[PDB]
DNA sequence: CCATGATTACGAATTGT
DNA sequence: TTCGTAATCATGG
């Protein structure tokens, strides 16, 4: 838990100890990207760009990833919707309720559960322009993903096309499963069985299962 | 991935890992292939001594409760689990047993999924039960099921203990008298109700004694076991030839021996001597005679006979001449497929009971001469392989193997 | 309405079609759109039992299906192959449909389209206007391709259009990135359909402070402010970044035929696109011929290493010469300048000397026919010329003669008369030129950029990419754009499908394929006697034809684990399976327990693989003859392309027979081919070695017995030749592999060796060999030093050459470009190799006197260098790329750079290419035993002056040098003794 | 015992400045 | 997919 300073905004980034040994590289790759990003307004505000560095990587086992943050009303925490209006979080909550057998539910937060980390592959996006900052973030995304891959056990991808060749992007071979499009037509995501294989391998990795119901909000 | 077949296969791997057994070659090969498939498709994957606690050898106070007592017998032990073949401790090789007991054991195992494996005791072609291993069902209920099929069951005692009890030697004697079993009692395994850990008791005592000589006795169809005699004439049971050779016994010498209340057994030599197994094997062979060759766990004859071997394996009547032999072979209709689905070399090997590895190694190092699709002459090419005395005995017996091979080829041509 | 095809490309939208781009005689461009279906092959009963009837079905007749799965056999009672003869049907489904018992499922849809419709991808056709409907300007729609392409016409010449481009960016310390470094220059070469060639170059103005722009405009350049006011005929134009990128986007959007760039898919195109996006939101758009699909440019990747490709859908071919050269043929280094050195070379004569200049003249009477013309053509835009493969010179004036050239260079005088000219390295550091930016520097970089842009064109005609593309598309039955993008397993499905349809057979594998699990050593390395080279005439295809080695003609595989069964099986094999009808090939057993493995093949009916190979060989021979009997340039180029394509497709069969995911998988056939090839090679090596030439006769070392079975030919070892009586020569055999055999002759007269080699080739082909096995005399090698075929150096004389001929300096295996070895080590290797080649021609060299002499020379040089310390530090400087993407804990190099950053005001980033060397206190004497070296590496900057309290480790560099030298040479004990005496370690050979 | 031998890991051979 | 150097570990002469 320390802090570092940037010439451009946020002008201050606070980070955890686990993220220390590569975080320095980040700032070197940031001063050449920062000037161009701030030209257009982005969601969320720059002050929440690096708040996901807070969750330590020692006590996590599974990783959930998203290609882009929420285009509107972004808050910083990936896959978070306090009002429960986004289609992706609605589908995730419905699937979790179906799998766990719980009929009455109100909300779901993936950051509450211990063992899973809510992560976004691109850390910023322009409102009304989905995936409009891939070139800006590419190197930072590769760096952070290679670091998080060294601590998580199984990596569950979202989006068939977005992460199609994810094996080549990461040099270290790590147990990885790719998921389908969260809002795929023909109810393709309904038949997905990723949560079962995830904890099957997690047990196979000599690790305790993950209580999904912990993320529920009542 | 979308289908649940992959996750079914994954839990199959998890169950196999939960019941891993390196002895089964087929199971190990399948597990390795599945591991390779998993690490290639997913780019990565995360992948009976421990079942027994420390043996008790001194009297001690026991916890009051309900216990089940089962004698552990002296003899070779086998374990059979569902989905794998039978396993023998140490090397984990295979053996041939009748299919009826195979079906009975399968019917016993598939009834309750909690039975990990079943324990078999073999001593001089005698198969009996010792104990059962199940995490959900106590063996007491399945003794009835095993006896229902006709398969033999041991003597179990269910005793409830109220106060503190001392497991003194007198208690062991009372328990043994309560069992009243003719077969030797090598130890006593007793289990507490509701506990997955099963534990055994074995009191030990050792001394020195003089053996007059070591003999061998007939057990059946080319199966023999060494027998040791002493000055007092008492009989000492021997586990196998392996125990004899690894115990470093010496003829007309005092040796240290283990005793129980009813019988005495030789034990392993734990000294730091420089004796070599190779010369010990030939010394034991010379003491017992050059007419013997070891089939692994036993000894066998080298008798010529020649023709009184195919009738025994074929389970047909006695044969005198070639023509009547062919007629009697033709008159049978059921055994034919065994002749029609199996080769000639292995058939002759089984008829004369030769070892697989030994004979296969021998026949690859010495040359033949074939005429008219028949064996006529043979001669050794490299003489180093003769260093093993078993090789020499097999070479001496090879003169009858060639003749029986010629006769089998003759009758095979005659039938077809 | 005669059209010649150019390209076929597919549309990847919601509705998918196929496109034909064609040109007429006048020069008009025509696009034709076809609907693309899914093709399936079923049996008659399966066709009659489909609940929704197929969209269209076409009969194919009676086909025979054979199961080509292999089963072992521990006996000789083998079950026959099962064959099923039935009527077969071909069906077309607009959408993907699954059929449980569909057959022939390993062929592409496009190949089915071509073969069913009877259309070659690049033929000339007289189309029919009845079946074409106009939908736009230049885009038509067709519904019945079978009747529209009925008429075939002889080919007719058409024009074409090309674009070549090059980029020059700004950089100071590291490789440029889009976010910090702008574009300084861009160069374009443009060829339109009118046949007129234009060259132009755009220069940035932000590094051109106003006075410099004004002086340039007065000098003769042009200044523009908007997009509309650019004219192409002006050679040099000054403009800003925005307008330069706009012009680049405009140029990349036209409907060209070939946009060729050297490594442009990874750097150039990506750089332009990203920089344009950052400067303005405007982005490049490609549109389909029907104006229905619009896509953006995004380079994607394919892992074959990684090769980049463009997502264009307008029909243009974005070609990258780098990947083509990488996958076409093998070089030492794949740099642009290296390829230019290997491609454009000549020899010239010196006509003038004095001062710091020299005049070179070049004509066809000096090197060959066409070399002078090519060198002169490249000389138009050239700047620097490489001379003697050693020096780099700056061109001051050049004059192209009527049938030659003359050039004046700034080079020192040399004591010779004929020298070698080539185009190669450039002695220019661009970082320094960007530091002090002035108009002269800008103009000179403009000239460099235009020469770089044109070099791609010159290479494009040198390699014959167009004719090879057309030939490959015709032979493989594939679209043009994908001729040079797929591996061997894909370019073989067309001819295989055609052969299967012609023979009316289907091969099925109704099981699963379990994954079942040599280096040649020359006898000696230093030779000093002449070596004759012989090339086998396609050993594997010919021997596959000889043995009928096909999956469907394998009678069986018999294995035996014991001598009993092996002997009985061999006896029954010779009894029931007799020659010459059948053939039996031994193989290495596939399991440890097996001791014998025999595969049996039948020669009664010809197989499928032998038929394909025979067709390939016959076509190649016919095209060789047609090229040899031709006079025009276009016909010669076409015939060369055809023969090359047939050669490259006929040499991929052996590899595909050993590939699990191939359509020609055959384990037994592969092992049989390898074993029989080894047998033939061993037989020839045994029969050549020791064969002498006495009187007018030649005797071989062994009887000419056939190594397979009895033959009716005479087997007399003595053969009567027609060479002069007095000749008495003895031959030796040293090296031999699949594609070549080396023979040793003890003489130095090249003419006699050449004539004897020709006569020996004739005698071997006519008498010694049999059936379709033949050899060809390739070259004569002198001064041969070789570890393997990967690494060797020698002088090469062609077969058709005399004593007074220019040698070919062959040298490969060594890279000479490894920038982390040394500057001193390279020079020592070169001088010692030259001395070796000089003493290897004396005449009295034997074996154990060269080693001692070279060792003594190395002694003298190393001790003199150690005791002199006269070498400058810059010759002992090594370099390394800095990147902290390291595993493990410390990796002291990171510690060293961090310490240097802490202790010096100069800062090193994470992309800077930094220099380092070995320095120690000067008081330490010579050390034999070696210790860790990473702690003795120090980083040297520009301002570092070597203090008197420190010196450099001569011992480390000397150990590396002597290891590389000891890698050569024959004797072993002397070399290891020397190495132990000097450095006290064990040499690491090989 | 320790020279000798054999494993393991490193990183350019990269290409475009 | 290659090879070649350097540091480490391990074994029979």
């Amino acid at each position: 838990m320390n802090s570092v300073t940037i010439s451009h905004a946020p002008y201050t980034i606070t980070y955890h100890d686990d993220w220390e040994p590569v975080m320095s590289q980040l700032v070197e790759f940031y001063n050449e990207v920062a000037s161009w990003l701030l030209r257009d307004e982005t969601s969320p505000i720059p002050d929440k760009f690096f708040i996901q560095l807070k969750q330590p990587l020692r006590n996590k086992r599974v990783c959930v990833c998203g290609i882009d943050p929420y285009p509107k009303d972004g808050t910083g925490v990936p896959f978070e919707s306090p009002n429960f209006t986004k289609k992706s979080i609605k589908e995730i909550a419905s699937s979790i309720s179906r799998l766990t057998g719980v009929i009455d539910y109100k909300g779901y937060n993936l950051n509450i559960i211990d063992g899973v980390i809510p992560w976004n592959y691109y850390l910023s996006c322009k409102l009304g322009e989905t995936k409009s900052h891939a070139i800006y973030w590419d190197k930072i995304s590769k760096l952070l993903l290679q670091h998080i891959t060294k601590h998580v056990s199984v990596l569950y991808c979202l989006g068939k096309t977005d992460f199609s060749n994810i094996r080549a992007k990461l040099e270290s071979p790590v147990t990885t499963i790719v998921g389908y499009h969260p809002a795929a037509r023909d109810h393709q995501f309904e038949k997905d069985r990723s949560f079962e294989i995830i904890n099957v391998l997690l047990e196979l990795d000599n690790k305790t299962p993950i209580n999904w119901a912990q993320g529920f909000i009542y | 991935m979308t289908s649940s077949a992959d996750l079914t296969n994954l839990k199959e791997l998890l169950s196999l890992y939960k019941s891993l057994r390196f002895s089964d070659s087929v199971a190990i090969e399948k597990y390795n292939s599945l591991v390779e498939w998993g690490t290639s498709t997913y780019w990565k994957i995360g992948v009976i001594s421990d079942y027994y606690d420390e043996v008790k050898n001194k009297p001690f106070n026991i916890d009051p409760g309900y216990y089940i007592f089962l004698p552990v017998y002296f003899g070779s032990v086998f374990i059979y689990s569902k989905g794998k073949n039978m396993v023998e401790l140490g090397s984990g090789n295979s053996f041939q047993i009748p299919d009826e007991i195979r079906s009975a054991c399968n019917k016993v195992l598939d009834s309750d999924n909690g039975i990990d494996f079943l324990r078999f005791v073999l001593l001089n072609n005698r198969w009996i039960m010792e104990d059962a291993i199940s995490k959900y069902q106590s063996p007491v209920n399945i003794f009835k099921l095993a006896s229902e099929y006709g398969l033999n069951i041991p003597n179990y005692l269910e005793i409830e203990i109220e106060e503190d009890t001392l497991f003194d030697d007198e208690l062991y004697s009372i328990m043994e008298r309560s069992f009243d079993d003719t077969f030797p009692k090598i130890s006593i395994s007793y289990i507490k109700l509701g506990e997955l850990k099963r534990q055994v008791v074995d009191f030990f005592k050792f001394s020195f004694m003089y053996i007059e000589s070591i003999k061998v006795d007939r057990i059946g169809d080319n199966i023999f076991i060494p027998s040791v005699i002493t000055k007092s004439g008492k009989k000492i049971l021997v586990k196998d030839v392996d125990h004899l050779i690894r115990s470093k016994v010496r003829e007309h010498t005092f040796v240290k021996v283990k005793k129980k209340n009813t019988f005495s057994i030789l034990y392993d030599y734990d000294g730091n001597g420089t004796e070599t197994r190779g010369e010990v094997i030939k010394r034991i062979i010379d003491t017992i005679g050059r007419d013997y060759y070891v089939n692994g766990k036993y000894f066998s004859k080298v008798g010529i006979a020649g023709l009184k071997q195919l009738t025994n394996k074929l389970d047909i009547n006695e044969c005198a001449t070639v023509d009547e032999l062919v007629d009697e072979i033709n008159k049978s209709g059921t055994v034919k497929r065994k002749i029609k689905n199996q080769s000639v070399f292995d058939l002759s090997r089984e008829c004369l009971g030769y070892p697989e590895a030994d004979f296969i190694t021998l026949v690859n190092n010495m040359r033949f001469k074939i005429e008219n699709c028949k064996v006529v002459n043979f001669n050794i090419e490299n003489t180093n392989c003769l260093n093993n005395p078993s090789i020499e005995t097999i070479y001496g017996n090879f003169n009858q193997f060639v003749s029986i091979f010629n006769t089998v080829t003759d009758v095979k041509k005659r039938l077809f | 309405m005669d059209v010649r095809c150019i390209n076929w490309f597919e549309s990847h939208g919601e509705n998918r079609f196929l496109y034909l781009k064609s040109r007429c005689r006048n020069g008009e461009t025509v696009f034709i759109r076809f609907p693309h279906y899914f093709y399936y092959v079923v049996t008659d009963e399966i066709y009659q039992s489909l609940s929704p009837p197929p969209f269209n079905a076409r009969p194919m007749g009676k086909m025979r299906t054979i199961d080509i799965d292999e089963t072992i056999s521990y006996n000789l009672d083998i079950k026959d192959r099962k064959c099923s003869v039935a009527d077969m049907w071909l069906i077309e489904e607009p959408k993907k449909r699954s059929i449980q018992n569909a057959t022939m499922d390993e062929f592409f849809n496009i190949s089915w389209f071509y073969i069913s419709n009877g259309i070659s991808p690049d033929g000339c056709y007289s189309l029919d206007e009845q079946y074409l409907t106009k939908i736009n300007n230049g885009c038509y729609h067709c519904d019945d391709p079978r009747n529209c392409f009925a008429k075939e016409i002889p080919r007719f010449d058409i024009p074409r259009s090309y674009l070549f481009l090059a980029i020059a960016c700004h950089f100071d310390k590291k490789f440029p990135s889009v976010f910090i470094n702008p574009i300084s220059h861009t160069s374009y070469c443009y060829i339109d359909l009118s046949g007129k060639r234009l060259l132009f170059t755009l220069i940035n103005e932000e590094m051109l402070t106003e006075q410099e722009i004004q002086e340039a405009v007065d000098r003769g350049c042009l200044r523009i402010q908007s997009l509309m006011e650019m004219d192409y005929e002006r050679e040099l134009v000054l403009c800003s970044e925005i307008v330069l990128l706009r012009i680049a986007k405009q140029l990349l959007e036209l409907t060209f035929d070939y946009v060729v760039t050297f490594n442009g898919h990874n750097f150039d195109l990506r750089y332009i696109t990203n920089r344009l996006e950052l400067l303005t939101g405007e982005k490049i758009i490609f549109r389909s011929p029907d104006k229905k699909e619009a896509v953006h440019l995004c380079i994607y990747e394919r892992n074959q290493n990684t090769t980049f490709h463009v997502n264009n859908n307008n029909g243009t071919i974005f070609f990258d010469l780098y990947s083509f050269i990488q996958k076409s043929e093998k070089l030492d280094s794949y740099k642009l300048d290296s390829i230019s050195k290997n491609a454009f070379s000549c020899m010239g004569k010196v006509l003038n000397r004095g001062v710091r200049e020299m005049t070179f003249i070049g004509d066809d009477t000096t090197d060959a026919k066409g070399k002078a013309d090519t060198f002169a053509k490249v000389l138009t835009t050239g700047n620097y010329v490489t001379v003697d493969e050693d020096i780099i010179c700056k061109v001051i004036r050049k004059d192209i003669l009527e049938n030659g050239f003359k050039v004046v260079l700034s080079c020192p005088t040399l004591p010779n008369d004929i020298y070698k000219l080539s185009f190669g390295k450039d002695d220019i550091d661009l970082a320094q030129m960007y530091k002090d930016y002035n108009l002269n520097i800008a103009l000179d970089m403009a000239r460099y950029c235009i020469h770089d842009a044109c070099l791609c064109q010159y290479l494009w005609e040198y390699y014959g990419v167009e004719t090879k593309t057309d030939a490959g598309a015709a032979t493989y039955v594939l679209p043009q754009s994908m001729v040079f993008e797929y591996r061997a397993s894909t370019i073989i499905k067309g001819p295989l499908l055609k052969l299967l349809l012609e023979t009316k057979t289907i091969l099925v594998r109704s099981e699963t394929k379990q994954k079942f699990p040599k280096v040649f050593a020359p006898k000696q390395k230093m030779f000093s006697n002449n070596v004759l080279i012989f090339d086998y005439n396609s050993l594997y295809p010919n021997v596959c034809i000889f043995g009928n080695l096909s999956p469907e003609t394998l009678v069986g595989v018999v294995v035996s684990t014991n001598r009993l069964e092996e002997e009985i099986n061999n006896q029954l094999l010779l009894q029931k399976y007799p020659p010459p009808r059948y053939i039996t090939v031994h193989c290495e057993p596939r399991l440890p327990n097996l001791i014998s493995e025999i595969a049996i093949f039948d020669r009664s009916i010809e197989g499928t693989i032998p038929r394909l190979l025979r067709t390939f060989l016959a076509e190649r021979a016919r095209y060789k003859k047609m090229l040899k009997q031709a006079t025009s340039s276009t016909e010669k180029a076409i015939y060369d392309s055809m023969q090359y394509t047939y050669k490259i497709v006929a040499n991929s069969v052996y590899g595909l027979m050993g590939f699990r995911n191939s359509a020609l998988y055959s384990y037994a056939s592969a092992k049989s081919c390898t074993s029989i090839g080894r047998r033939m090679i061993l037989y020839l090596e045994s029969v050549l070695n020791g064969a002498e030439l006495s009187n007018g006769m030649l005797r071989f070392a062994n009887t000419l017995s056939n190594p397979f079975y009895m033959d009716d030919r005479d087997i007399n070892p003595i053969v009567k030749t027609s060479l002069p009586i007095d000749y008495r020569f003895r031959f030796r055999s040293v090296y031999g592999d699949t594609d070549s055999v080396f023979t040793e002759i003890d003489s130095q007269d090249v003419d006699k060796s050449i004539e004897i080699a020709k006569e020996l080739e004739r005698l071997i082909n006519s008498r010694v060999l049999f059936n379709n096995f033949k050899i060809e005399f390739e070259a004569v090698y002198k001064n041969l030093i070789m570890q393997s075929k990967k690494k060797y150096t020698t002088m090469k004389y062609s077969a058709s050459s005399n004593s007074k001929s220019v040698p070919e300096r062959i040298n490969k295996g060594t890279s000479e470009t490894r920038r982390d070895v040394s500057k001193f080590h390279k020079n020592m290797i070169k001088t010692y190799k030259t001395r070796l080649s000089e003493m290897l021609s004396e005449g009295r060299m034997n074996s154990n006197q060269v080693c001692i002499d070279i060792l003594r020379s190395l002694e003298t040089d190393l001790r003199s260098e150690f005791d002199s310390r006269s070498s400058p530090l810059e010759l002992f400087m090594l370099s390394r790329m800095h990147h902290s993407n390291y595993k493990s804990a410390d990796n002291p190099n990171m510690y060293l750079v961090t310490e240097y950053n802490k202790n010096n005001p100069e800062t090193i980033e994470l992309g800077e290419r930094y220099y380092f060397a070995y320095i120690c206190p000067a008081n330490v004497p010579w050390t034999k035993k070696l210790v860790n070296i990473k702690t003795y590496e120090t980083i040297i900057d520009r301002s570092f002056k070597l203090g008197s309290n420190q010196r450099i480790f001569y011992e480390v560099y000397f150990k590396r040098l002597t290891s590389e030298i000891v890698n050569l040479l024959d004797n072993k004990v002397l070399c290891i003794s020397f190495f132990q005496r000097m450095f006290g370690s064990r040499p690491t050979f090989y």
